[PDB]
This record gives C-alpha cells, structure tokens and sequence, in this order.
C-alpha cells in the first residue's frame, strides 16, 4: 500500500498571497509519462470536488489560480490569487495502485493579525482530565474563532 | 448532468449490519468502475471498495476485507455497500464515487484505478451501542448528530454550546 | 500428444503466478517462489483495455427506426427495402466476424511477443553466468540469493560480480 | 469557373483521398462520407527524441 | 569502443492512433481524410451547372415572367437553385410529377 | 517515469541520425558518428509507400449523385432513402477507423520488427568479440577503427581476425 | 542486386526440400541431405486451412434477387435502387481487397515467424558446440553423424557429450 | 441427405482396364476430398486413393501407384477410379468414401486426412482370366458371383451348397 | 492525354532573377513528384530539382542549392522554378518533367526517384550581360537566338551563315 504523506498540516495565507502545498509519496506514481495523481478540495461540510487530475489538469470548471506540479515521488498543489471562498482541506490522492490512498489533508486558514478572544472565547487568532474543548471554523467574514472549553 | 445520491445511512449497534445504496444519474452507469469512500468524523479520507463495471471484480480495503460486500445493479443504475458486523471504527460518512476510466479491466487486485471524477453528497453511518435518546441555551446528552461542533463525551452521547429541535428523537425545547 | 516445433518455446502456463500476466519463478538456496512483473502487466492491461474500447466506441450510431409498412401494391419497394436490410446484415456479420477473428489472432501474439521480450531482456543480462535450457528456464553457474534474483528482475543485474565464480563451473564435472 | 470531380452544396472537394467529412450530399466520383475527425495513417517511426518525464 | 543500432527522431509532433494507444507521436504520416472544401460550385465535368437564381425549376421551365433573363446553356451537368428560389408556378395549382421532372432535367447534354 | 519491461529494448530515438530511418552509431579511437542504413531505409520506404497507396487506390468510385427530393406524401420512401445513407455512413466510419487503427498498429511494429532485425544481424556477426550491453549497444573487446566499423555495417565482418585479441580481454581486470 | 539488411537472414528457398514447408539440411561425414519438419508442417497447414475457411465460410448469404423494373415515371426510385447497389459494390470491393491484402501480409509473416522459431529452437540447443554463420547455418565444432543430426532435429540434443571435444576446436588453428 | 452411388464394376481379364464412377448427393461435393477404398473378398480394408477438392492433388496407395488414376467432375458431382493393367490381387469390392475435412489442403503426400464419414454401397470388381460361363440341389462351376459362402476352386470358378438363377450368364435350373 | 507546357523563359542579366511556370494537363497532377531538367546549349542533361506531390519536400542539384526555389500549385495544376542570382553557367533550355512514381514519399534527400515519363517542350533561358540588340546573305551580331548553327563569339553575340527576321529585336532585312 503506497503512502501519500503531505506537508504541512495547516497553512496561513492573507487573502491574496501564494499557497504551495507539498505532496511526497511512498514511491514513484509515474508510469508511461502519466502521473497517476489527483487533488481534491473539500469545503468544511461538503463532499470533495475534483480539482486537478493527472498531476496538473484543472477539471470541469476550476478557477485559474489553481496549479498542479510534480513527477515521480514529489508533487505540489499551488493556490495563487488566494481568494477566501476557497478555504478548505486539500487531499492528494494516488491511484497508480490499488488500494488508491490519500493524503491526511491540509487545512487552509486565512492568516490575519492576532486578535485576543472575549469571555467561551469569542474570536482569537491563532485541572487534569475534567474539561473538553469545542472550537469552530472561521466565519465567512471574521477570520477568528469562537472556541469553547468545559 | 452527473448526479449521485447515497442513502440507507444511520445508527446501528456494533456487530450488526447496514446496506447503503447509491442511485446514479447523468452518465452511462454500466460502463464505469464505482467506489465507496469514507471519512471518519474529523479524520482523513479512506478508500473502501471498488466494483468493476461488469461486476465480476470486487476489491476491498484491507480494513473491510471480509465484512463488506460491494455490489451493483445496472438495470436500476444503483450501487450498494452492504456492511456486516460493524465496529465503531466504521463510524464515518460514506461517499459514493465514480472511476474516471471507461471499462477498466480489473483483472488484478492491485492494478491502477482512474481518479474519482464525481462524488456523492455522502451519507453518515454511526456505529454505537448508545441508544437513540432525546436532546436532553445549552443542549447536552443526545444521540446521534445533530452553535459549536459537538464533542462526543465518554458516556457515548454528544454535547456542545450555542450562542432546540432534534431529528431522530422527536423533540422541541 | 505431439506438436510442431514452431510452437512457442515456453509450453505451459502457471496457475501458480496469480498476481499478473507475465512473470518469473525461482529455485535458489532459500526456497521456490513465483513473481509477477506488475509494470509489464499494467502496461499490457492498459493497451488491451484500449483495443477493447476502440473496437466498441468507434462504432457510429444514428437514431434509426428500421421498419416500413407497404401494401399489396408496393411490393417492388418492399423488396428494395428488404435488400437494403439483408445487404447490411451480410456486411456487418462478415466484418463483425473477421474483426474478432483477426483481432483475436493479433492479441494472442501480442502476449506471446510480450513474454519473449521478457526472456530476451533476461538472456541479455545473464550472459555467461547462466545456461539457457528450454521452456524459458535459465540455470545459474553461481549461487543466487534473493538479492541476485530480485535483481535480474529489477533489470539491474551485476555481470562482472558473479562471472568469476561461474567461469570455473563451466569447467568442472 | 473551376473544375471538380466532386461537388457539394458547401463547395467542391478533392478526390485524391478515400474519405471525407465535408458533406453527405455529393455529386460526382466522390470520397466516402465519414463521421470521423482525423484519419492519420502512420508512415514513419515512433517519435521519441526524449525519454524525459516518462 | 562501441557500436549502437538505433532509429530516427525528428521535431515532428504529428500524432496518430493505434488500436493499443491513443495519441502516439510519429516522425511521419499522411492524412487520409479530406477535411477541407473550396466554397465554390465548380464545373462538374468540363461542363458547368445550370444556375437559376430567383426562380426554382418550375418557374424556369414554365416561363415565369421573373425567370426571363436566364442564359440557358445548350447543356449542363447539375442544377443549382437557391433557398430563395421561390419564384415557381405563379398561378396556384399542382405541378404533376414535379420531382420526376427535376430528376430528369437534372443533367442534359 | 517507470515502464513495463516488455517495452522495446532500444528505448530512445536519435534526432542525430538524420539521413534515414534505421542506422548505427560508433565510438572508437577516431571519433563519434552516426550512420543511416540507406538500403534498409529505402526498402521500408518502398514498402510503406505501397501500403499508403493500397489503402487509397483500392477504393472504388462510381459516379453517384446522392440526394433525392420527395413530397409531403412520399415520406416512407424518404425514410428508406435516409437509412440507406445512415447505413453507409455507419459502415464507412467504422471501417475507416478500425482500418487506420489496426494499420497504425502494424506499421509501428514493422519498424520495431525492422531494427530488431538489424541488431540481430549484428549480434550474429560479432559473436565473442563484443559484449551486448543494452539499448542495443555492443562494446568491443578489441580496437575497431573505421574499417572494422564500416565493415560490421557492410555485413562483411571478420571474426577470426580480431577474435585472438578479444580472447584475452575477456580475462583481464 | 542489392537489398536492405532488414530482409530475413535466410535469403533463399529450397526446391530441394520437397517433403514439407519448413526443414533442415545436413553436411556431415556421411553425405548431404534435406529433411522436412513434418510436425511443424502439418501444424501450419492446419492453421492456414483454417484461415482460408474462415475468410470463406464466415460470409452470410440470404436468398436475394437483386433487380427491379421501373417505368419512365419512377426514375427517382430507380436511382435510389441504383445507389443501394453501387453502395454495396464500393463496400465489398474495398473490403474484399484490403482483406486479401492484409491477410496476405500476415500470412507471409507467419511463415517467416515460423522458421525463425525453428532456428531459435536450434541455436538454443547447440550452445557452444556450434558456430552461427548466416543464412541460418550452424557449423559443428565436433563430428556429427546421423545420430547427432536426427537428434538436433528431434529436440533431443546432448550438450555435455560433444562439448568437451568442441572446447578444443574453439582454440586450434 | 448424403448419398453415394458407385458403378462400373465387374469382371475383367488381367492386364486390362476398368473405370468406376461414383455419383454424389446430399452435400457440397466440390469442397471435400474423396477416397476410394477396397476390400479383398474376406480380407481387410485397403485405402487406395484420395483426390483433393480442387483436384490438383491425387495420392495413391503404394500398391496402385502407377496403374490407377483417380479423378472427379464437380460439374456432375461424380468421382472416378480408372484402373489399368489389373492384377487378380486387385479383385475386391470398391467403396467410394468422403473425407470429413472441409477444403483440406493436400499440399503434401503424407499430411493427414479427415476420417471417412460417408461410404458407398460399394461395387465389386473381379479380375480373372476365367470366362463368364453358366451356372453349370448343388450349384457348381460358375463365374463370377453369385446357401453357403462359395469357395473359389483352383479351376477359377466358384462352388458351394444350398439346403438356381445366375445373373451374368442367363440361366434357370 | 498528357501535356506539359513551360513558360517564362528568356534573357536576363547575370545576378538577376527568373520564374518559370509549367502548366500540366492529362493526368492527376496532385499525386506526382515533379522535376526540372536543363541542358546547356550543346551539352548534356542536368537534373536540377524535384518537388514531392504534397510539396513538403524540395530537393536540388548541388549546383543550384541556395539559389533556385521549386514550387507548385495543385489548384492551378502548375509547377514553378524561381531562379535567383543567375550565372551564365545557368544558361540552358529548361525541361519540366514528371516522376513515374505515384505518391513517392521523399522523406530523404537521397532516396530514389521514379523515371521521367513525360517531358515539356522545354523553354530556353539565356543568362548574359549582352543587351538585346538587332540582327545587325550573312547575319551577324544579334542577341539572343535565333542556315547553320551559330557560334557565340567572344563579344557576346551570335553569328553564322545561310545559303532575315529577328524575333526579340523587331527587324527585317
Ligand atoms: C489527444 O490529444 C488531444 C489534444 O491535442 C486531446 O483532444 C483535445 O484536448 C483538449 C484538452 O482537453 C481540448 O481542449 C480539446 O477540445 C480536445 N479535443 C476534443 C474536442 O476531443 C485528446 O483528449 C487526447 N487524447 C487523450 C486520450 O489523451
Ligand atoms: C534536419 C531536419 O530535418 N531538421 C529540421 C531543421 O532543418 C529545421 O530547420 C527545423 C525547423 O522546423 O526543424 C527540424
Ligand atoms: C477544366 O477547366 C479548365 C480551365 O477552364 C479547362 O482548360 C479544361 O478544359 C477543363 N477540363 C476538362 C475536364 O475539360
């Protein structure tokens, strides 16, 4: 079973910066000039959409900012005109062998400036076994987090 | 154009069984391999099974070998997953997916698949010995899901904040 | 029974080699074993899947509604229509047949041509180190552990190395 | 004023080739109408100047 | 000291489809398919067609006042009428076996 | 990337060998160089020119004037005429396609078959005098000036001659 | 005249070998002689008889009575009927031709492919014992009476035996 | 269905000649090899001659080589045997027979035949210097045949018992 | 039947340019290679250039490489020679000619041509710094040509005997 590891786990970019997500693979997934490797984009709460296939090929109707690279054992998704309707987790997937495997994924946080919370901890950025925390995802405008901790 | 609907998800006691369906629309179902994919709540994506277009080749993830049986009916254009003796490790949301490759010959367990061109809206399956109790402004001790993302406590029920109307157990606070 | 000597040097198949189409077998000081050349196996599967699809998808298909009604007094036409049909029948039947016939011919040569390419690749590596002995079997003039062996199959075989040793066994009793 | 061997409502075509996808309606001694988009017949070798990024 | 046997490569990027592989690039080839036409209605044989312009065949042959100036050749190899050629039998009624007549005046010497 | 081992031993082409299709290359104590086997190149060109012409000229061609007019009341006929046409379309399209497909198949094997015949002719001359080493390259166990070389390519190679010398180098370090 | 080097290594045919298609010839200390490989000859005859019959018998045949009469006033139909015929003519003529053409191609390769398989079988037996010298002739480094000879052709050749002797002649003047 | 009639049998003086015919019914005569078989009175079955379907291959038993000429006429659907300079050893009943193999290519004297699917009712041929005399209740000294199975005495005539009407020489006892 | 007309010949000052045309009739121009041939006044025949049927292959005599550009227009069925920077050595009569070989693939500079089946009536081209003067019964000092065959004197004009009416420079003696 080929293993798709990717770096890094999360990543912060200010609505407009680049965005390069690396993607190494247990072994070469290139056979006859073809690069058996796709990228899928899952918006928190959604099925994954196909993004780039055969290493570097925008699907269906995918915005130009998106750019795929790599061969053999190391690849790289590249976001660019970093809009914010495009914060989500990024999966690289190999399909050169069955079982086809995935990456663990990369989450995409819109880097802003720190903004200490409000006490519940309303909107920040970025006793032994009694408590349990429940954060959130960034609201479609704030860029911060309404966390929790019982 | 392309459309894929999954169904038959829900909450089952461990050891028991479940059968997912997936109706297909918008393409020639009887000429593509089909896959089932899952995603543990909060974790990554796990490929689970592929069935070849003619249906004489079924292949499974090591971790479901033995217990899951993938199948189809081209007559009805639907794809099934029949899970058996479910563990909690099996709790996940289950995505029905399409292979990109037309008429792939899956003569061998390891050969390559296309990519996953179209996905299902996905249906979640919760395996748990917990019983489908009420929602029991704070909302604690319900089951299963459905304001913050809850945190399955040890008891086996979910809880959170919000600053109430449960679907399974009919209630209204 | 007997058989023309023009018949492929490698006489039998291997129910043993389950993993793929073409492949190897080894007897050395560590045990027996079979091994499938996946990369070649995938290659051929890719090609054949293509021939299959070509033969199928290349065929045009207009919406047609064969079938016509005439009366006791338009029989000449009805016979014109009859022959246009019989005409097309005799054509497709003939091409449907010779097509599969000749394509079946070529496909079993492809496969033949394919192993013979594997055996070539090998006899070219193990120059003097080995005896070619038939049914596509090479014997070694030197020990050949699971390195040497995963190596001849890796296309990465060391000839000087084991040559010195082998030099002497092409001498002894 | 030109000559042809094969006329079509869209224009004239040549007849020095076996197939044609200009038009089904034809007058003359014409190429056979096909619904194909390319009919390239390899004459030479497989062009393989590089075995790069294979 | 070496000797290699090899083959030709060039800058050509003409592809071609094998029964085993689509888009195989070759050093050489030949299209078999006439894909391009010349947009004119040419002399079929050595002989031109017979053009009618405003009148259809019915008008031309009956003698519709509008089809008058029509330089009728001593012969032709096919007849060209327009999608506009509506100028036919001016006074209403049925022209009998009208299509047999067309596929019979279709070419004359 | 990777590749099945069933794929032709001679991996790449030579933008270098401009004079013809098949040919040689030499590294000896006098310089590098490419060389085109004209006689074989002309041969193949003669053959291929013939296949091209066959495929083209074998096709019959009656003077035909497809196209028929009918009226609102001869629609059955008009549909008979329609299917005769669609009928012929589906036929030619299919044969025009599989023809080029299968002929393209065979033509690239011809060429493959052709160099492999050249490499055969050579490995048969330079018996022991040379090492076969892959991508269709022979190394010499003996000096090989531009005589020896224009000679292996002339089909006129002297084996006893350089054999004595080579005998010793299949020994040394 | 001259000739491409891609042309089959075995240049001429044998009016001498009358008994079959493929076969051998020997010069040894007892006389000359030709010999036909019957088992291979029968094999090929069986196969070719089949191709011949396939090409013939696969062709359908409805009772048809081509031919229609019309009058001065059904000329459009008569021309429809005309093109259905010309249509079928152009089709069969084309396939009748390319069929024999391409089948004639493959049949003369079969035969080529077939002797080359015979010569392979042999060069694989007579490893070192013999010199491969062209036009598919092996010379012996050792006496080879009518046993040794009916033996190389029996597929049953003893290599150790005559090896010792031959070892020395790959040395002498 | 299948029907085969032989004729032209009878009694001839040794050294002289005879021509057997065999009309065929019930199958496509012009696509099968045909054989003549004989059976000496009381002895085994002797294959005698085969003529290929196109008629350009005729093959004979060693023991009739030179003297018998097999032939056919597909136009009339009949098969002939023309025997010349007959010995008494040739006396026998002659069975006309059909080869099972469609269009067998008899390019060689020794290749294999199909089996003998359909036979003639057979016609007997007696070679003997004896003259066709009368029947001369016991019946002795007649010739030829036609109650026990007679015993050709030395004189050259047949005799037996029974506890009379000769066909050849018209008589009535 | 076949007809080939050349034009655009004449007298030009050295260093300057000229464009010959050749209209073709009587055959399918767009499927043959075409050549230009020349013949110095009184000397032999010099092949000069060939253009392949599709027009993507043009090949020239060493002695015009660089300066001549051969071309065609299948639309008009004509062949051109465009000569540039003409030397006097270029003075000659220019024959337009047809290759015998249908659709010759001129992939290479050296491959073989057919023969020259049909020729043009030929047009002469005189390169000379001399000016087109008058005819100036003896006829001396004119230019160019047009009773004996003249003898281009050193001055650069032609002269002869005869026992007058010049075309270029209009005159009448
Ligand atoms: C063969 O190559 C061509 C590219 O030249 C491919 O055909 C086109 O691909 C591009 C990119 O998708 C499209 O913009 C064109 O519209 C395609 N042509 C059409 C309409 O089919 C083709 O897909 C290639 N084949 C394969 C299987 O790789
Ligand atoms: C030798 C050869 O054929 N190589 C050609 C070269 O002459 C040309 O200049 C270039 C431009 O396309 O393409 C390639
Ligand atoms: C075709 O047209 C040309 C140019 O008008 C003319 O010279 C020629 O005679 C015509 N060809 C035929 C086939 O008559």
């Amino acid at each position: 079973d080929i293993v798709m590891t990717q770096s890094p786990d999360s990543l912060a970019v200010s609505l407009g910066e680049r965005a390069t997500i690396n993607c190494k693979s247990s072994q070469s997934v290139t056979f006859n000039y073809k690069n058996y490797l796709a990228w899928y984009q899952q918006k928190p709460g959604q099925p994954p959409k196909l993004l780039i296939y055969w290493a570097s090929t925008r699907e269906s109707g995918v915005p130009d900012r998106f750019s795929g690279s790599g061969s053999g054992t190391d690849f790289t998704l590249t976001i660019s005109s970093l809009q914010a309707e495009d914060v989500a987790v990024y999966y690289c997937q190999q399909h050169y062998r069955t079982p086809p495997t995935f990456g663990q994924g990369t989450k995409v946080e819109i880097k802003r400036t720190v903004a200490a919370p409000s006490v519940l901890l309303n909107n920040f950025y970025p006793q032994s076994g009694n408590s349990q925390e429940s954060v959130t995802e960034q609201d479609s405008k704030d860029s911060t987090y309404s966390l929790s901790s019982t | 154009q392309v459309q894929l609907v999954e169904s038959g998800g829900g909450v089952v006691q461990p050891g028991r069984s479940l059968r997912l369906s997936c109706a297909a629309s918008g393409f020639t179902f009887s000429t593509y391999a089909m896959h089932w994919v899952r995603q543990a709540p909060g974790k990554g994506l796990e490929w689970v099974a592929v069935i070849s277009y003619d249906a004489n080749y079924k292949y499974y993830a090591d971790s479901v070998k033995g217990r899951f049986t993938i199948s189809r009916d081209n007559s009805k254009n639907t794809l099934y997953l029949q899970m058996n003796s479910l563990r909690a490790e099996d709790t996940a949301v289950y995505y029905c997916a399409k292979d990109s490759q037309l008429r792939s010959l899956l003569y061998f367990e390891w050969l390559s698949q296309g990519y996953f061109d179209y996905w299902g809206q996905g249906t979640l399956v919760t395996v748990s010995s917990a019983s489908t109790k009420g929602p029991s402004c704070l909302v604690k001790d319900y089951f299963p899901e459905p304001t913050f993302p809850a945190v399955l406590q040890s008891s086996g029920l979910y809880s959170l904040s919000s600053v109430v109307n449960h679907k399974p157990s009919n209630t209204k606070v | 029974g007997l058989f023309g000597a023009i018949a492929g040097f490698i006489e039998g198949g291997w129910t043993g080699m389950v993993d793929g189409w073409y492949g190897y077998h080894h007897q050395n000081e560590q045990g027996s074993g079979y091994a499938a050349d996946l990369k070649s196996t995938q290659n051929a599967i890719d090609e054949i899947t293509n021939k299959v699809n070509s033969v199928i998808e290349k065929m045009n298909t207009q919406f047609t509604a064969v079938g016509k009604e005439f009366n006791h007094l338009e029989k000449r036409i009805e016979n014109l229509n009859k022959k246009v049909d019989d005409g097309f029948l005799d054509i497709w039947t003939y091409n449907a047949e010779l097509l599969v016939l000749l394509e079946n011919e070529r496909t079993l040569d492809y496969h033949d041509s394919n192993v013979k390419n594997l055996y070539e690749k090998v006899r070219s590596q193990l120059k003097n180190n080995a005896k070619e002995i038939g049914n596509g079997c090479f014997e070694f003039y030197h020990k050949c552990d699971n390195t040497c062996m995963e190596s001849v199959k890796n296309g990465t075989y060391d000839y000087p190395k084991y040559s010195e040793e082998a030099k002497l066994n092409r001498e002894e009793i | 004023d030109c000559n042809t061997t094969c006329q079509t409502p869209k224009g004239a075509i040549n007849t020095s080739l076996p197939f044609q996808n200009i038009h089904p309606i034809t007058i003359g001694k014409c190429p056979k109408y096909v619904k194909s988009t390319k009919l390239r017949l390899a004459t030479g070798l497989r062009n393989i100047p590089s075995i790069q990024s294979r | 000291d070496t000797l290699c046997i090899g083959y030709h490569a060039n800058n050509s990027t003409d592809t071609v489809d094998t029964v085993l592989e689509k888009n195989v690039t070759v050093t050489h080839s030949v299209n078999l398919l006439e894909d391009k036409h010349n947009g004119k209605l040419c002399k079929l044989r050595g002989v031109a067609p017979l053009h009618l312009g405003k009148c259809n065949i019915a008008g031309w042959i009956l003698g519709n006042p509008e089809c008058e100036s029509l330089s009728t050749a001593s012969s032709w190899s096919y007849i060209v009428e327009t999608p506009s050629s509506d100028n036919g039998t001016c006074y209403p009624g049925d022209f009998i076996d009208y299509e047999e007549l067309r596929e019979q005046l279709s070419s004359v010497s």
